[PDB]
């Protein structure tokens, strides 16, 4: 999971 | 937004579309190119190709469970094609350039038909 | 093989699908969370839900065009999750955190359950 | 595109  | 991101989710669900797609589960239509059949979800083909984009969202072609393409597609092309579609890989060859840009071309898949005019000039 | 491989394919294929959803292109099923209906693409939801998956490979339910699910399953978290499946980008925050957790353990939808269970642990 |  990251920050998009 | 403030959504977070799971990187491998979209090729995770290409994946299991390709397992649906080999196991023949809830594909909806056959495409035909000549002598040769080959069976496919429309929403993936709508989803890689203008020219099919185009057909399933037509009024009355949107219901068809056969679509006849043209005598000129080579069926090699389009199944290293129908492949790609459901895969993200292209086995391009000097053997079968020619067929799978024609048929790009055809199926308007814009990258396809690039890599493919690279890899003609490259060798020119 | 000798393949290349688009790396923006998947990522391609998958904005499209969300694009044919948003139109009701090609949709068959809808999806009844107590009083609210969601439209989708089957494929699209074996292909991201274990629950799904087991629910459209069975020989009688692969045929219904409605799907009821467990009273208990709240709309926002299914709608969350839906758009999740569609887009890879998952709506998480403080107020829904319980709601989506308990709607992707019911989905069967594991990378979701654990960055849920990762962000709460944070959180105590 | 790349190498796999
Ligand atoms: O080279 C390409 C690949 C391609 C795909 C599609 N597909 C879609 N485009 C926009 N919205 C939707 Cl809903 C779909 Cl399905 C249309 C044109 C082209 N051209
Ligand atoms: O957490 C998850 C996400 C998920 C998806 C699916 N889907 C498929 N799996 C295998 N082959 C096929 Cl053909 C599909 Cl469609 C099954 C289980 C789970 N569990
Ligand atoms: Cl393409
Ligand atoms: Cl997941």
């Amino acid at each position: 999971w990251v920050i998009p | 937004d403030s959504c977070i991101q799971f990187t491998r989710h979209a090729s995770d669900v290409l994946l299991n579309l390709n397992r649906l797609r080999s196991r023949d589960i809830l594909t909806d239509v056959v495409i035909v190119v000549s002598r040769e059949q080959f069976r496919a979800h429309k929403t993936v083909l709508m989803a890689c190709s203008g020219l099919f984009y185009s057909i399933f969202t037509d009024q009355l072609k949107c219901n068809l469970s056969v679509i006849n393409l043209d005598p000129e597609i080579n069926p090699e092309g389009f199944c290293i094609l129908l492949d790609f579609m459901y895969t993200s890989r292209l086995n391009l060859r000097e053997g079968n350039i020619m067929a799978v840009m024609a048929t790009a071309m055809y199926l308007q898949m814009e990258h396809v038909v690039d890599t493919c005019r690279k890899f003609i000039k490259a060798s020119e």
